[PDB]
């Protein structure tokens, strides 16, 4: 119901549709990648636990480095 | 000049032939892909040298690294940097105020290089944007706790970009 | 005659432009520029500052041109210090002062165009400039105030790939610059808001302390890469191109065809880029590598000196100038010995084009004063200091 | 056209008393004026066959407090036509007025006016001799070098006036001075 | 009827006022020949005071090479009762 | 119109003050209707203000002192009536509108 | 360490900096006999429809 | 021979009778030095120069000619030369600068602190021949 009213959600969940699913982190935030060439092969997002009240702080710092392309290494890989 | 020229440009001024390319090279974009990016659910790239939020750091033992060299305040162009410092209980060199005015601050990095231990850094974050000027007077526990966030990506930039400096 | 008073508070035309024009009509009989709106006293506060520190008030004089202010201060103390720059920090330093011609070019160009209701181009061309933008945060972490250009080198190395991505924009951004003349050159609108506007005698162009595109529009072969070459320039293949009108028109054309030879200074710079140290090796100016300063006793010295006393300046006082890509950027450096420079006087291009505005506009109309001062190419951070 | 020509020519064809100093140097030839002789010796630079030095390309003043003529007035200019640079000073103290040379280069207008805005400085003839750079009303002329850092007054909004107003600096903290020496 | 002059004695009289007012001049030797510097004790600076004191309570400029000859009540008088511009 | 040259001697210097002194107490009615002083302060307490500022430096008799003066004094006038900073109780820089001096200021700070 | 950022073994591959022509558009006489004939054809035609409305 | 279609200067006309405005111009300078004193070193660097490119004019009528054996510039820029000379002769009479002062006192510096190679540094070139002809007369 979420993609009536805030249609920044819908593009992400328009694009989501073939994607990997990378990982999660401890907050819910669910990480996706494409694996193609788009815009110069950038294709990392994160759909947010949170459908509503949503922030950018809410990223991580373990998956902040591979949302902003700084590593190649997810979050997962960081903890470990 | 010429009857053949002359009514060449008579009609290419009559019928705006010109600006028909013009026209046909606006239209070709359209159907390309856009460049744009979904933020906040998309990010833009970024380097590990990227100069964001300052953050104090310390030993993986819980040690802060600085030793209150003053280096940092000294170098900071902006003057930005406020230290004051004294012998621990335990003897060792320690800070009792480290204060930076984010609003007086230029993002220059200086700092981070004067550092002789890796204790000032200035980290990924770009997104600390606040209401009050005064959240924005860091003082040592908030870089601290800074340092405490962001260590993991921290260490890992500092590790990709030993190699450099 | 009435006046009327033209200040846009925002940056449609530079922000802090504020005019007094006196018209006849629709017709400009004096404009009188007033300035100081962006005066910040870097002047006073750089003889505050050491060498070091002073640094990064050159980026936000043109802050269009980041990279290319830092490159002349970095000479005009290497000048004073007679202190020898590495082979690759000068190929370095060459191949970002063009990348900055472009990101400069770039911006006047179309901020220009979107002046005179052209609004598609900008939007075409700032996405060339954040992959521009890009290449400068790679090396020095920050999209606009590197700080990256210092005396005696460059900061840091560059990064593994970098060359690499450069090249691939580099064999794309002809395509570029031709969409974007394709939308300017042979329209019929453009021609007759920039032909025989703003026409500029070569003997005015000397006058007035004209220099850059300002200059060569009226056709003095005149260009400091050339004249008084620094660096690697010597070395490097681009042409000189000339105005043979003055008009806006010309240096609209000069700026498109600059962009292309600064394409191919670029490419070459990418071919010849030779290997070794990027800073100079004289222990004096030059901070140690984090390793040394905490293995050798001497390295922590020295790094211990650089960051809190910096380095001196033997007491002198000379003039350098470079081709800055609104022209002719100077810095008078006056050292009396010490490690804070006793006064240092910043030329600014934009200083002496802003003034020669009142002769140019004469008897234009309204509507061109704004496109007259789009072919000046003015940012008021480096005109007010 | 080199730096050596141009030091041997003009001590042979210039005036004698124009010329007090002569410098040669890879920092920049330079010649010390006279404030009565400065605007005759520039416009012989400009004019003559074998030096034609058409630009002026700023005007800068120095302040040498220990000097009885504390004021350094420099003058940079070049010759395209023979692809050199030469560089003309003169001193001048608080009160003494000196020559404009805004008749021989119009670019000039403005860089005076900076010069009197920046230290004082007056020049006779000059057509709009007026502040150009600081705030209206400015007292004091900052590039001195007894003149403060953060000046003497500041400004902010005053509710009750509905305005903003000037009133004497306060800083919250000072700034601090690092003697390195 | 319409005037375009103001009447001498009237004038006389706002002149001898403006005089006296002005501090320095004791209202007891401004007669209508007094003169400003010699018999007021009025110096330059006083003296050039007096005249535009004129200009502002009749409300005109008096060209200067005329407030020169402005030195004493009666050249004053004579030169505001016989300008037009006075009011 | 263009700056003169400085003054040769006295006699030149005082003329030049005195024609400072007519154009800056004429225009004393432009400066009543800018700040709006009506009801505030009359004309004759600032033309004394002016008068009072010049006697104040009579005793200079440096004519090149005299000539800086009177150029400050014409910036002081043009930016008070170009470029207005109204405050209530002030104009640029002048104020429109039983215990010896030691002991106020001892009771007020130790910094006299 | 001894490993640099610069350009393979051969350089990198020769860039176009050149503006590129581009010859698209029909003729001055093409478009003119276009619209003469299409304005006497339809001219035509609307005297046709003219007679059948009438 | 061919006449000169453009100067490519903005503001600098084509003048095709340039040989004939010379020669006058330099017959005019060659005529109003001589108010000048004759020890004065500005009328001997005059003379010498004026004379050459007045010898040049004289023989060579094709103003091709004119420029390649001169190297200094078009015709129309020599002519600029030539006309701000005669300028500037004027002004040096009415300025009578001529005479060494009594308490004449000059300080020469040569300061050898040498600069690197890669800071902006103007490398005109050789002069032509008739400059360092003109140098070494004043010299002697
Ligand atoms: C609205 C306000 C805007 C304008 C601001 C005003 C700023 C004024 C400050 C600058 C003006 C000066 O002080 S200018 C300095 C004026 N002082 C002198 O001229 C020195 C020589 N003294 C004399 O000539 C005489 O003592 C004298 C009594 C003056 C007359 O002569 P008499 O003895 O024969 O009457
Ligand atoms: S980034 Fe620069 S200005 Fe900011 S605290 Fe560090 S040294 Fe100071
Ligand atoms: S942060 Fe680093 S440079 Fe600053 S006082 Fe602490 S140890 Fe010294």
């Amino acid at each position: 119901m979420r993609c009536l009213p805030d249609g920044n959600l819908l593009q992400t969940k328009i694009h989501n549709i073939g994607a990997t699913l990378v990982g999660v982190d401890k907050f819910g935030n669910k990480y996706y990648q494409k694996l193609g060439d788009t815009q110069y092969g950038r294709h990392r997002w994160v759909e947010y636990a949170s459908k509503d009240r949503y922030n950018a702080s809410q990223v991580p710092a373990e998956w902040h480095g591979w949302l902003h392309f700084i590593t190649d290494h997810t979050g997962d890989e960081l903890l470990s | 000049k010429d009857w053949n020229t002359v009514f060449e440009r008579s009609i290419n001024t009559l019928f705006l032939t010109e600006m028909v390319r013009g026209l046909s090279l606006t239209l070709k974009y359209f159907f390309d892909p856009k460049v744009t990016i979904n933020y906040p659910f998309e990010k833009g790239p970024l380097s590990p040298r990227f100069r964001g939020e300052h953050a104090l750091r310390r030993y993986p033992t819980g040690e802060e690294r600085c030793i209150a060299c003053k280096l940092c305040e000294a170098v900071c162009p902006a003057q930005a940097i406020t230290i004051e410092a004294e012998e621990r209980e335990d003897g060792s060199r320690r800070t009792t105020r480290y204060d930076i005015d984010m609003t007086k601050c230029i993002y220059c990095g200086f700092c981070q290089e004067a550092c002789p231990v890796d204790a000032i850094v200035e980290g990924p974050n770009f997104e600390f944007a606040t209401e009050t000027h005064e959240e924005l007077l860091y003082d040592k526990e908030k870089l601290l706790e800074n340092g405490d966030r962001w260590e993991t990506e921290i260490a890992e930039n500092l590790r990709s970009e030993s190699l450099y400096r | 005659n009435f006046t009327l008073n033209f200040g846009p508070q925002h940056p449609a035309a530079h922000g802090v432009l504020r005019l007094v024009l006196e018209m006849n009509g629709e017709v400009v009989e004096r404009a009188e520029p007033h300035i100081g709106l962006l005066h910040r006293g870097t002047e006073k506060l750089i003889e505050y500052k050491t060498y070091l520190q002073a640094l990064p008030y050159f980026d936000r004089l043109d802050y269009v041109s980041m990279m290319a202010q830092e490159h002349a201060y970095s000479l005009a103390v290497e000048k004073l210090l007679n202190c020898e720059v590495p082979l690759r920090a000068q190929y370095i330093r060459v191949l970002f002062c063009e990348i900055t011609r472009i990101l400069n070019h770039l911006l006047a160009l179309t901020t220009h165009a979107m002046d005179v209701g052209a609004l598609t181009p900008f939007l075409w061309a700032f996405e060339e400039r954040e992959k521009l933008l890009e290449f400068y945060e790679r090396v020095s972490g920050a999209r606009m105030h590197a700080s990256f250009i210092r005396p005696g080198g460059v900061a840091q190395d560059l990064p593994l790939g970098l060359c690499r991505d450069i090249d691939s924009f580099t064999q794309q951004f002809a395509s570029r610059i031709d969409e974007l003349e394709e939308m300017l050159t042979g329209n019929r609108i453009w021609k007759q808001r920039l032909v025989d506007i703003g026409t500029v005698t070569a003997q005015q162009a000397k006058d007035w302390g004209f220099s850059g595109v300002m200059l060569r529009g009226s056709g003095v072969c005149w260009d400091l890469r050339r004249a008084a070459p620094y660096d690697v320039y010597d070395q490097l293949d681009f042409d000189v191109p000339v105005g043979t009108r003055g008009d806006c028109y010309d240096r609209y054309c000069i700026r498109i065809e600059e962009m292309r030879q600064s394409l191919r200074i670029i490419v070459q710079c990418l071919n010849q880029m030779p290997s070794g140290m990027i800073k100079a090796d004289d222990r004096k100016l030059c901070p140690p590598s984090r390793c040394r300063m905490k293995l050798s006793m001497e390295s922590l010295i020295h790094h211990f000196e650089l960051y809190t006393e910096g380095f001196s300046v033997p007491a002198s006082s000379t003039y350098t100038a470079v081709e800055a890509p609104k022209g002719e950027f100077g810095v008078f450096l006056v050292s009396n010995g010490s490690n804070r420079p006793y006064r240092c006087k910043i030329r600014a291009p934009g200083f002496a084009h802003l003034q020669g505005l009142d002769f140019m506009s004469k008897h234009h109309m309204l509507a061109d004063v704004v496109t007259i001062i789009g072919t000046q190419d003015i940012v008021f951070g480096e005109v007010d200091r | 056209m080199d730096n050596q020509f141009i030091f041997k020519y003009s001590w042979e064809t210039l005036p004698k008393k124009w010329v007090k100093k002569m410098e040669r140097s890879e920092h920049g030839n330079r010649f010390d004026t006279n404030t009565d002789y400065l605007f005759q010796l520039l416009c012989f630079l400009k004019l003559h066959t074998y030096t034609r030095v058409q630009v002026l390309i700023d005007i800068c003043g120095v302040d040498y407090p220990s000097r009885k003529r504390r004021f350094e007035v420099v003058y940079n200019l070049l010759s395209t036509r023979y692809n050199s640079r030469i560089r003309v000073q003169t001193s001048a103290d608080e009160v003494t007025r000196i020559s404009s040379v805004v008749s021989l280069f119009p670019s000039a207008g403005w860089w005076e006016r900076e010069v009197w805005d920046m230290f004082g400085v007056s020049f006779i003839n000059h057509p709009d001799l007026r502040r150009i750079l600081t705030d209206y009303g400015f007292e004091g002329h900052p590039l001195r070098k007894d003149f403060p850092l953060s000046g003497y007054v500041q400004v902010r909004y005053d509710d009750p006036e509905k305005r903003v107003v000037s009133e004497p600096i306060e800083m919250t903290q000072e700034f601090r001075y690092f003697d390195f020496a | 009827v319409r005037g375009s002059f103001l009447d001498k004695s009237e004038v006389t009289d706002r002149v001898l006022s403006v005089v006296k007012n002005f501090q320095k001049v004791d209202p007891s030797k401004v007669t209508p020949k007094a003169n400003f510097q010699n018999d007021l004790g009025l110096d330059s600076l006083d003296s050039v005071e007096v005249v535009m004191a004129l200009e502002e309570e009749f409300g005109f400029e008096i060209p200067d090479n005329e407030a020169d000859k402005i030195q004493s009540i009666d050249l004053a008088v004579d030169f505001i009762a016989s300008h037009p511009q006075a009011k | 119109i263009g700056v003169p040259p400085n003054s040769a001697n006295l006699t030149e210097a005082r003329r030049r003050v005195f024609d400072f002194f007519r154009a800056a107490c004429r225009s004393i009615p432009t400066i009543m209707d800018i700040y709006n002083l009506q009801d505030v302060v009359a004309p004759s307490q600032l033309r004394y203000a002016i008068s009072a500022q010049i006697r104040n430096n009579a005793h200079i008799t440096d004519p090149k002192v005299i000539d800086l003066l009177i150029f400050k004094g014409m910036e002081e006038l043009t930016d008070i009536v170009d470029h207005a900073k109204q405050r209530h109780h002030i104009i640029g820089q002048y104020v429109v509108g039983g215990k010896t001096d030691f002991l106020k200021n001892f009771y007020t700070s130790n910094y006299f | 360490p001894l490993l640099q950022d610069g350009p393979p073994p051969g350089g990198f591959a020769p860039v176009r900096y050149a503006r590129r022509i581009s010859n698209t558009g029909p003729s001055a006489m093409a478009m003119f006999l276009a619209v003469s004939g299409a304005f006497a054809w339809g001219m035509y035609q609307v005297g046709q429809g003219n007679k059948i409305r009438r | 021979a061919k006449v000169k279609q453009t100067t490519g200067i903005v503001g600098l006309d084509v003048v095709p009778n340039a040989r004939a405005v010379l020669i006058d111009l330099y017959s005019k300078t060659l005529k109003e030095i001589q108010a000048v004193p004759e020890d004065e070193g500005y009328r001997k660097a005059v003379e010498s120069f004026t004379r050459q490119r007045l010898n040049v004019c004289k023989e060579e009528e094709d103003w091709e000619m004119i420029e390649k054996r001169l190297g200094c510039g078009q015709v129309e820029e020599l002519i600029e030369e030539a006309r701000d000379e005669l300028t500037l002769i004027g002004k040096m009479i009415e300025w009578d600068p001529w005479g060494v002062p009594d308490d004449y006192e000059c300080e020469v510096i040569e300061n050898d602190a040498p600069i690197p190679k890669h800071v902006p540094q103007h490398r005109p070139g050789p002069l032509p021949e008739q400059f360092y002809k003109t140098l070494e007369g004043l010299i002697a």
